[PDB]
């Protein structure tokens, strides 16, 4: 019966909560209110293994904010998170990993990247291609996510299990 | 700087490695972050001994915030899940020292590698990490205690997994893993509602797996149980090392441990081996059947070449449990170590000649006469030496008999290579001979301290010669005294190497002030006072200011002129490092040799003030402190004399306890403070 | 209550001993509590306003640039009650520019939220900053001119205030889109900075200036012809028949080029003919009472206190957690509150 | 208040001390504790190409005589520090031996025996160019403390023996001392 901790960094206005949100719970409606340590439990299975996630959806971490000492001691993951509607995430992101590299040492940790927003094509300005680069680039996964579809945030918490599990 | 540290590092990879880590030790007291954290992390990959050794290192030296504990984490849980053993334990004692940091992610941390390591005892993977998991479990249950029991409902409900796998090493560890945490329940259920469930839980699995894989699991779970349930006996097998719920099934696990014993006696020769370890612990528990065929198991085994080792110890512990009934084979046993010791793990024999003498009592003295010139004809052990201090002791009639032969013994390898002339003078000062022969003994000890060109025997035979002239009224001993003295302050001063020339000042006792007072003496004193080494200085300073009452027409101007070399030293130097050692040595003279300062106390002390007073001694931290600490020590002397300057003082020291800017260690200040209130 | 016990935790803290690792969280925390309270956050205002400015003055530079970024969001939620403290806050921001990308940035940022905070009364403070602004144009070793392109973005919010300094600020702007060494993007943003100046200000004064650099781009760089055309356009439209001169100057680079804007031939063609227009965490913590020493004990009360910090339901505790865990005093404090 | 860790002005200032300490002779005196901060902030750390700077002022040191009398103690060990250290290179620490020579001549070394004799003694093993010099330096530190010299003889003459090294200086200075009438 195992037990996993997952968190969510990025910078802030991503969709953090609304895709930890919609995993554990299932709703498009979400919390609109700035989060600080927003906890949360969920019950799945990958594989035949039991596994009990604790989300940690973290404050939206900005371009100058002192890495925390919580997530360097703890944690069997973490999905890097930006929005495809803006140049200002990717930026962000890109340091939050310089951070939290400088934070652990460089060892083989489970990471992931995250481009949230999808269905908004719209306003899209990040190309699936050079998150995919990137991702490519640290040696770690990519995808794709929407906090509209339950569908696809299953698949990322199932990536990031699947990703430790190596 | 960095480089030449990493070049020391990547030699550590390569008891060079210690020596090294000691030096890190230093380098980081002396104190950059990251290439120290570069310079880890590449010894870290590939040499792993090295990074283990060095993180080891730094965890308490540095004063380790949390950007360490973040690092050193998760660096050492990628050493242990896959790994190749010695790593490991070192890994896992590296994780003892790191989860008690002291950091408050100690609740964070300890949860996370406690149920990582469960979850390593809830699959049958690579034995590894069986290995490594339970390594863990038992260095965190030593160093974090209240952290490891809040996680002790999956842990008993998880090892019982886990002895019981097909393994020779994980046996011994995943036994010690239980040993810890029993020893932390033993200190906790006097206070809980009623008592616990699971010492029945212990006797129940290692019941349901006995009844010769898992003969040996069963065995060691029995030699826990044991352990527990009866804290008398265990005090006796460390003792012999130097040199009441088990209670309703007693009879059980006895049946069950001598039929399994005589039943796989010609099998396995692990089993043999914790059986003489239950035996010896049980005859302690509860004192004649059972004995008979408990010393024919035992005395069988003596003979074979494996347990024999063991046998002398199970012998020896079973001479203590069981005395009465044991002196029935007392004419059998004394042949077998009468065997044992014809000369050319002979230790073991010593031991049990011990315990054989201790325990039953003073009613074998005439044997053990028959058996000690064996003992001496062995040579100088180390165990052997320790044993005939032991007997000496506790049979009295044999003080005498006892160093008859040991000293013709000693006199024989000293009249007459070079390792053994080591312990042989250790042997000659550190246990009471009582021949004035001694000596001869010191005076033939000028050989080895002039000559010897290895450093071992000088710095030894230094520690001898100051322990025999003891004797220091007749005209004979007073030459010889006298005469030692000189060679042996000669090399205090003179000797190239800073550890024999600290050993042999650090010796000259206040048992010898008399002969340091003559002039000679004195002048060479003298020398020390300005030593090349800061500490054999500190040394010598408080050697003459002892004298300084004694023979004062020599000593007290010497002194003077080394205060004025002192306060000039304060004053006028730009260095920080050589101010701190200043007015460290202020100190010592001050509190030393009172009469001298009582006259100065004016200056010294506003000379001290205004170092307090100056706004640039703050890059080292060092200056203040051991200033404060002179005044305390100079308020200790002057008494009332010193009453004028307590108010200026007083404002100084509690604006430094207020706002710790000028951070010296509080502790001082509180010191001081408290000192100035009492004199 | 629940604001000003936190209020009053974190402010304990935010004077220098503790602060020396613990400075970000209490700020990021503060930040939270007024972005949550709305503006009854103002009552708060001259407990924590005198300590915070001392604490920049104070602090290293590691920290500084984020309290920058920080004070800037006060000021936004704050909005105009921020103006007894304006005085301090410009002598901050006199002493910390200097000429470097690093701090530049970020104290401009801080301009653009005092300037939408005070509106009118900006006007006040503005020349204490104007000898930085001129000096940030006349030179800048910044990556593509983009410091003083986050400075012209910053101008264009002055709207009225700018009034009285025009003929100070104006110059260096034109400088820009003149020159040929300068890299397209500044340059763009200059002349768009015109452009939105026209709608808020007068140029009547400043025809000469604006008109001839204009028509000196139109002819020099191809690629800003419909940028400069735009600003062009608006400029006339707020000149109106005080452009009847320039017509036909500038008509000999636009028939030269072949121009076409609608904005400026309906305008000139308009001017000629003359008509313009929660628990389950929190569980875990409760009954774990199976405990024998001191050690034990208090370790219970520890991970109690700050387990109910997480929970609370009210923003102003959960913002402190964070802070709670890496100094204990924060949930020794609120422990009473919290609970 | 113009003297900076930088060989330009270091050189100049230096040579302006050798002028006042013949100038005021006796007199210096007073005012070399002013001056004794910047002079062991010169040896504690100098970036001089093949430590000249440190040179010079050992040249400059070998001249202040009698008035080096109260701050011997503090001037001494780094002295010293240059002739055992490893790193350094040979010309420096060749001046700061014969520095101790010259010193030798003009002041009391019996408070500095074992301060001096061991970093010589040291000196002697490391390194084999130095060998005469040091020698030379010994031999006048023995000339001037006279019989205080009988406790050391054997720790040195240990090395002596080592590497097989024979002055006229010391081997008369030695068997006179054992014999005891000094010249
Ligand atoms: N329309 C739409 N909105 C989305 C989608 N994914 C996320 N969002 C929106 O993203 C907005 C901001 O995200 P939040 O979840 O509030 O903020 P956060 O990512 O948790 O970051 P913090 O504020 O730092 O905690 C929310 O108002 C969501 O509605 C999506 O797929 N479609
Ligand atoms: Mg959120």
């Amino acid at each position: 019966s195992k037990s996993r901790k997952i968190a969510i960094l990025g910078y802030r206005s991503v969709g953090k909560s609304s895709l930890t949100i919609q995993f554990v719970e299932g709703q498009f409606v979400d919390s609109y209110d700035p989060t600080i340590e927003n906890t949360f439990t969920k019950l799945i299975t990958v594989n035949g293994q039991e596994y009990h996630l604790q989300l940690v959806d973290t404050a939206g971490q900005d371009e100058y904010s002192i890495f925390p000492q919580t997530y360097s001691i703890d944690i069997n993951g973490y999905i890097l998170v930006y929005s495809v509607t803006s140049i200002k995430s990717f930026e962000v992101i890109k340091v939050i990993h310089g951070k939290l590299l400088d934070m652990v040492g460089k060892v083989q940790i489970p990471i992931m990247l995250v481009g949230n927003k999808k269905d908004l094509h719209m306003e899209r300005v990040i190309s699936y291609e050079e998150g995919k680069a990137l991702a490519e680039s640290w040696n770690a996964a990519f995808l794709e996510s929407s906090a509209k579809e339950n569908q696809t945030a299953v698949d990322v918490f199932r990536r990031i299990i699947l990703e430790a599990e190596k | 700087x960095x480089x030449x540290x990493x070049x020391x590092x990547x030699x550590x990879x390569x008891x060079x490695x210690x020596x090294x880590x000691x030096x890190x030790x230093x380098x980081x007291x002396x104190x950059x972050t990251r290439f120290y954290d570069q310079l880890n992390h590449h010894i870290f990959e590939l040499e792993r001994k090295g990074g283990i050794l060095a993180i080891a290192s730094l965890i308490g030296v540095e004063g380790g915030n949390a950007t360490r504990i973040g690092r050193f984490a998760n660096y050492l849980r990628n050493l242990l899940p896959s790994n190749d053993p010695v790593v490991m334990e070192m890994a896992s004692k590296a994780i003892g020292r790191l989860a008690m940091a002291g950091d408050t992610f100690t609740a964070e941390y300890v949860e996370f590698e406690v149920k990582r390591a469960l979850e390593w005892l809830g699959a049958d993977r690579n034995e590894g990490r069986r290995h490594a998991a339970v390594l863990v479990l038992r260095e965190l249950a030593i160093s974090v205690p209240t952290f490891f029991f809040q996680q002790v409902q999956p842990f008993f409900d998880n090892i019982f997994v886990a002895v019981w796998d097909p393994k020779q090493a994980i046996r011994e560890g995943a036994v010690a893993a239980l040993r810890a945490c029993l020893i932390l329940t033993t200190q906790r259920e006097p206070k809980e509602m009623q008592k616990p469930q699971w010492y029945r839980h212990t006797f129940e699995e290692a019941e349901k797996g006995f009844d010769d894989d898992r003969i040996h699991g069963a065995l060691l779970i029995l030699n826990e149980l044991v352990r527990i349930s009866s804290m008398e006996g265990e005090r006796l097998r460390e003792e012999m090392e130097e040199i009441x719920x088990x209670x309703x099934x007693x009879x059980x696990x006895x049946x069950x441990x001598x039929x399994x014993x005589x039943x796989x006696x010609x099998x396995x020769s692990l089993i043999q081996m914790t059986i003489l370890n239950l035996l010896p612990r049980l005859a302690a528990f509860r004192p004649t059947q059972y004995l008979q065929d408990t010393m024919n198991h035992v005395l069988s085994c003596v003979k074979k070449e494996k347990e024999r080792t063991a046998a002398f110890q199970a012998l020896g512990l079973l001479s203590v449990a069981v005395r009465s009934e044991f002196k029935v084979y007392l004419p059998r046993v004394l042949d077998i170590i009468r065997a044992a010791l014809p000369p050319k793990v002979d230790a073991t024999v010593f031991t049990c000649i011990s315990m054989l003498a201790r325990a039953m009592g003073p009613g074998i003295q005439q044997d053990i006469k028959e058996l000690l010139e064996p003992m001496l004809a062995v040579g100088l052990s180390p165990a052997l030496t320790a044993v005939l201090y032991d007997l000496s002791r506790q049979i009295p009639q044999l003080k005498k008999d006892i160093q008859d032969g040991l000293l013709k013994m000693l006199s024989l390898v000293l009249m007459x290579x070079v390792g053994s002339i080591t312990l042989a003078l250790r042997t000659l000062g550190s246990f009471e001979f009582e021949g004035h022969s001694l000596t001869q003994f010191v005076r033939h000890c000028a050989d080895h301290f002039l000559n010897s060109e290895h450093k071992e025997i000088r710095m030894e035979a230094a520690r001898t010669c100051s322990r025999l002239l003891t004797p220091s009224v007749s005209q004979t001993a007073v030459q010889v005294v006298a005469d030692v003295l000189s060679k042996l302050l000669v090399v205090g001063i003179t000797d190239p190497d800073p550890d024999i020339r600290y050993c042999v000042l650090a010796s000259l006792d206040e048992r010898f002030d008399a002969h340091l007072a003559q002039a000679e003496n004195l002048q060479a004193l003298f020398v020390a006072l300005n030593d090349q080494v800061f500490e054999i200085r500190e040394l010598a300073i408080c050697t003459v200011g002892r004298l300084s009452s004694m023979n004062p027409a020599f000593v007290m101007p010497f002194l003077r002129k080394m205060l004025i070399q002192i306060l000039t030293e304060l004053e006028h130097s730009g260095i920080g490092r050589i101010k701190e050692q200043s007015a460290r040595m202020l100190g010592h003279l001050v509190s030393n040799a009172p009469r001298l300062i009582r006259p100065y106390m004016e200056p010294i002390l506003k000379a001290l003030i205004l170092k307090l007073k100056d706004p640039d001694p703050d890059p080292n931290p060092g200056v203040i402190n051991n200033v404060l600490a002179t005044i305390g020590e100079l308020a200790q002397v002057s008494g009332l004399e010193m009453r004028k300057w307590v108010d200026e003082l007083f404002i100084i020291i509690m604006d430094m306890l207020q706002d710790s800017s000028l951070l010296a260690k509080r502790q001082v200040a509180l010191w001081t403070l408290g000192q100035l209130v009492a004199s | 209550f629940y604001p000003a016990v936190s209020m009053v935790a974190l402010m304990r803290i935010f004077r220098d001993q503790s602060l020396s690792h613990h400075h970000t969280m209490v700020v990021q925390a503060i930040t939270f509590i007024f972005k949550s309270l709305g503006l009854k956050c103002v009552q708060f205002l001259p407990q924590v306003m005198p300590t915070f400015l001392n604490v920049i003055r104070v602090c290293d530079g590691a920290i500084r640039e984020f309290l920058f970024q920080q004070l800037g969001m006060l000021v936004s939620f704050v909005k105009s009650h921020i103006r007894p403290y304006m005085d301090e806050i410009v002598t901050l921001m006199r002493e910390f520019w200097v000429m470097n990308t690093s701090i530049q940035s970020t104290i401009i940022l801080l301009i653009e939220q005092i300037v939408v905070a005070l509106g009118g009364e900006f006007k006040l403070y503005l020349p204490q900053l104007i000898p930085h602004m001129l000096r940030v144009f006349m030179h800048d070793n910044s990556p593509g001119r983009i410091v003083s392109i986050k400075l012209l973005a910053a101008i264009q919010l002055f709207g009225a205030n700018l009034d009285d300094y025009l003929h100070l600020l104006l110059p260096p702007i034109v400088k820009l889109f003149d020159a040929p060494e300068a890299p397209l993007p500044s340059r763009k943003a200059a002349l768009e900075t015109v452009d939105r100046l026209t709608e808020s200000l007068d140029f009547t004064d400043y025809a000469s200036r604006i008109i001839h650099p204009i028509v000196r781009t139109l002819d020099q760089s191809p690629e800003l012809r419909s940028t400069a055309m735009d600003t062009l356009s608006s400029l006339v439209f707020q000149l109106g028949k005080k452009y009847q001169i320039f017509i036909p100057m500038v008509n000999k680079v636009l028939v030269r080029h072949r121009i076409n804007h609608q904005r400026y031939d309906v305008l000139i063609c308009r001017i000629v003919k003359g008509y313009t227009l929660s628990t389950i965490n929190l569980q875990k913590a409760w009954g774990a009472a199976r405990r024998v020493s001191k050690d034990d004990w208090l370790e219970w009360l520890r991970r109690l206190s700050l387990e109910l910090l997480k929970d609370s339901s009210s923003p102003s505790l959960r913002s402190c957690w964070a802070l709670a865990q890496a100094y204990n005093p924060m949930a020794r404090d609120l422990f009473n509150a919290a609970f």
